[PDB]
C-alpha cells in the first residue's frame, strides 16, 4: 500500500484540549496488484511513542 | 497466438479483472501467461 492522500488530523479547536479523529487515504502500489484489507485479517497499529 | 472470443465471453469488456491464458503441449512445461487488465486505452491496446 502507498499513502496516495495528505494526512489530516482533528481537534477541539482552538481549545485543542481533545483529539478527535486521524484520516488518510491508501492504494495499492504502483498498480502492480490488489490488496485483502479485511479487519479479520488485516491490522492497524497506532503509537505516540 | 491468436484468441476470438465468442458471444459469451464478449459480453463485456475485461477491467480491473485478471486474465490468464494457458499453453499446454504434448511434451515439456506449459507457458503460462498473466495480466491484470486495466480499462483498455485504444482499438487495440498494449496489455502485457
Amino acid at each position: 500500500l502507498s499513502l496516495s492522500g495528505n494526512v489530516l488530523y482533528a481537534v477541539n479547536y482552538p481549545t485543542n484540549t481533545k483529539s478527535y479523529w486521524m484520516y488518510f487515504t491508501v492504494s495499492p502500489s504502483s498498480g502492480v496488484s490488489s490488496v485483502d484489507l479485511s479487519p479479520s485479517t488485516t491490522a492497524i497499529s497506532f503509537t505516540a511513542a | 497466438v491468436m484468441i476470438l472470443f465468442g458471444p459469451g465471453e464478449a459480453t463485456n469488456v475485461f477491467q480491473y479483472e485478471t486474465v490468464t491464458i494457458q499453453i499446454t503441449p504434448n511434451i515439456g512445461s506449459p507457458l503460462t501467461i498473466s495480466q491484470y487488465i486495466y480499462q483498455p486505452d485504444g482499438k487495440v491496446t498494449v496489455i502485457g
